[PDB]
């Protein structure tokens, strides 16, 4: 009925329904839809804000990364509401904050096929239909909002 | 950094 990862939810602080993808973490007040698999290949931009934990906790933003996990959630969580506000652009905000070098081509990691990239960053990108943008994903370079341009 |  609803395309892959996309379930009908409602809010346990409120009780409004939504829409939720369990492989982006997308959420959405709109209905998602009104033998096809997934694209072979795709091209993604990626906005990473990077915590203490991460594999590499250094970023051309500052060598040295302290924030917690939940600090960089409540981050990303922040752009992710920007975004969807319009107050601000999803390529204007990977320029300037995410932790990851792609920052230098407004977050644009080009196309990669399955087996390319980090296991939950995938499974994200390839259940993004064109133009969509995920939630909060989490792999262990940190946090990431990924949206599939191609 | 990603890439797996």
């Amino acid at each position: 009925k609803l395309p892959p990862g996309w379930e009908k939810r409602m809010s346990r602080s409120s009780g409004r329904v939504y829409y939720f993808n369990h492989i982006t973490n997308a959420s959405q007040w709109r209905r998602p839809s009104g033998g096809q698999g997934e694209p072979a290949r795709v091209r993604c931009s990626h906005l990473l804000v990077k915590h203490s934990q991460s594999r590499r906790p250094s970023s051309w933003r500052q060598e040295q990364i302290t924030r917690t996990q939940e600090e960089a959630l409540e981050l990303i969580n922040g752009y992710i509401q920007k975004i969807k506000s319009g107050e601000e652009d999803f390529e204007s905000l990977a320029s300037q904050f995410s932790d990851c070098s792609s920052a230098k081509a407004r977050g644009d990691l080009g196309a990669f096929s399955r087996g390319q990239m980090q296991k939950p960053f995938e499974d994200a990108s390839f259940a993004l239909r064109t133009g969509e943008m995920s939630g909060p994903v989490f792999t262990d370079s940190g946090i990431h909002i990924i949206l599939r341009t191609e | 950094f990603x890439w797996r």
